[PDB]
This record gives C-alpha cells, structure tokens and sequence, in this order.
C-alpha cells in the first residue's frame, strides 16, 4: 500500500510504498510494527451518548413465496 | 611561584565544549539506534 506524508494544509500526498512478501509465516510483521509504533485512524466517531430514535414493530408474512418470486 | 601545566595539550583543542558534546552525542546516538533496531528486528523475527 501507499505511504503518504501530511502537508501543512493537512493534505496527504504519497511519498512511497509498503510492500512485503514472505513464504510460510505465523503473522504479518508490517501491521504488528505499525500497531506497536503508530496510531489507528478511525473514521467512525461516537456521540457523547447514543440518541434513541424509535422502537418499531414489524411482522414476517405468512408465506415466503412472493418475496422469493420477486 | 611555580606554575606547572599538566593539561596534556587539551588547551589547543578549539571549542572544547562543543567538541565533547559532539563526541558524546555521536556515541549515544549510535548506542540507542543500534539497540532499538535490534529490538525491532527481534520482534519481527518472533512474529514471523
């Protein structure tokens, strides 16, 4: 995969590649190193507390034939 | 009154503070880099 460096405008541009190939192995050294030495960037961010929307009721049809046929 | 100089020629070295700091910094740099690189190589061998 690509390696990119953050610019002063907070933009990332590529400056190199990762590549690793091995035969018989017990794990991935690249990701192990990155986990031990880097930080994980998660796109999902949780609200302070969840916001309830609704609790709804639904029913399965008596026959599965119409959905099967559509 | 006698003045004996037993400084072993050290007075002729210019900028002694900077020179000694450079020497020590180069030694610590070598040591730490070697140690950390060896640790990382050991971890990668153990995981692979």
């Amino acid at each position: 995969g690509p390696i990119k460096v953050e610019l002063p405008t907070k933009e990332t541009v590529e400056i190199g590649i990762v590549d690793y190939e091995a035969g018989a192995s017990h794990g991935n050294p690249v990701v192990d190193f990155l986990k031990r030495n880097g930080s994980t960037l998660e796109q999902k961010v949780n609200l302070e507390n969840p916001i309830p929307i609704a609790v709804l009721d639904s029913y399965t049809p008596s026959t599965n034939e119409p959905y099967a046929r559509v | 009154p006698v003045m004996a100089d037993l400084n072993g020629g050290l007075q002729f070295v210019p900028e002694l503070k900077e020179f000694t700091a450079k020497l020590r910094k180069e030694l610590v740099e070598t040591s730490e880099v070697r140690k950390a690189v060896s640790i990382e190589t050991a971890l990668e061998h153990k995981v692979v």
